[PDB]
């Protein structure tokens, strides 16, 4: 469930 | 399969591709435009790496959530295609690494375009080791950590602590240590220390370099929030 | 590719493809439930209407996309690629109309089952129609007419007013009338008695039966206030 | 850009 890089 | 189209119409259908959400068309495309052998340029870069995390974030998407009814359930048709959409998963990684192994990362010398690759490289086996459980599984998360501590190293020795690329590896090898390497401790230090970091160098940016970096360090808080 | 499989595998899996959002994947394995040759029941319909819809509904979206960007353009890639996903979209209507002709429609004896097959058929050949540019596309558009006029016609003296199937029918074929056909006045009365009727029927239903009818009822009032 | 049936 974190964020990992994305556009 | 793209072996009979020009490089350049390659990367114009890829560009397409993505207009139309068409990931596995982008990806084929892309993939056909790597395999004419000749270097990647930073536009192109980000185009193979638009393409493989659509198309892999739809499997792991599907993988999370049968995996999740899987769980609650304990016939084998459940099992069954978890293990399909696994298998596939699996395929697509593998294809991603063999690209940056055959031969992207060897010809890519400037650290821009190596930091990218190696950055790739951590990535795709993190996305193996979600769904690992046997022999390799210890083997493959150290070959997520390598790939992301080679690609640190050079970045810190050869990026200011704003550029996009160093600030989006250092957020998913946080990642890597919160999920994968069951290190939470070291995930939470990296995203602070390089939020921080960030922070203190974004004066010398101009304002649209200042926009591509500030919008990865809200990843970083983003990350820190939910796990301070 | 799915003759090994069980009949009640099969539509398990494709449950479960549904909830992972895998809708190639939740096609395939309908109509390797199709072709074990027994008839479907009411929620097998459905789920063989909806795989199809979503696999056909992303390659429409595309198409639209790529014609978009060829007509604005009038190198060959935008036209190849335009043709590319255009041979995908026909195959795939071709797959559908294939299993509705071999078998399911001729052993429809309900009405239910019948209209909910030749809507699916009048609905393939409208998709068809919306790329044919050939010495076909007449005949495409009649096919497309045909199909639905049938089931009208069984609709009409078999279903009541509010029944789901008879609804949507009715809006796919107002659709039909206003964008393939160009008799926009057609589309309009044909939306306003469908609504007026089935909104004379109200009365009768359950308060489930009224939700799922009210529901398409809208979809209907809103073709009308975009028409009118 | 008319609204044919949708879940
Ligand atoms: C992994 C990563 C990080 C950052 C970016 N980026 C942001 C703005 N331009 C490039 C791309 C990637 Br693939
Ligand atoms: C074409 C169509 C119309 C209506 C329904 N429906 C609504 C509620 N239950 C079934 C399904 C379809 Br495929
Ligand atoms: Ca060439
Ligand atoms: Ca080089
Ligand atoms: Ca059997
Ligand atoms: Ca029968
Ligand atoms: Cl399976
Ligand atoms: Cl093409």
């Amino acid at each position: 469930r974190p964020s990992s890089w994305r556009q | 399969a793209m072996g009979s189209m020009e490089r350049a119409s390659l990367i114009q259908k890829a560009k397409l591709a993505e207009q139309a959400e068409r990931y596995e068309d982008m990806a084929a495309f892309m993939k056909g435009a790597v395999e004419k052998g000749e270097e990647l340029s930073c536009e192109e870069r980000n185009l193979l790496s638009v393409a493989y995390k659509n198309v892999v974030g739809g499997q792991r998407a599907a993988w999370r959530v049968l995996s999740s009814i899987e769980q609650k359930s304990n016939g084998p048709e459940v099992r069954e295609y978890r293990e399909k959409v696994e298998t596939e998963l699996q395929g697509v990684c593998d294809t991603v690494l063999g690209l940056l192994d055959s031969h992207l990362i060897k010809e890519a010398g400037d650290a821009e375009s190596r930091v990218f690759y190696l950055k790739m490289k951590g990535d795709y086996y993190r996305y193996l080791a979600e769904v690992a459980t046997g022999d390799d599984k210890k083997r493959i998360i150290d070959s997520a950590r390598s790939a992301y501590q080679e690609a640190m190293d050079i970045s810190k020795k050869e990026m200011p602590p704003t550029n996009p690329i160093r600030l989006g590896l250092a957020l998913n090898f946080s990642v890597f240590h919160y999920e994968i390497a069951n290190s939470p401790e070291e995930a939470i230090s990296l995203a602070k220390t390089t939020f921080d970091e960030a922070m203190a160098d974004l004066h010398t940016l101009s304002e649209d370099s200042y926009k591509d970096s500030t919008l990865i360090m809200q990843l970083l808080r983003d990350n820190l929030t939910l796990w301070t």
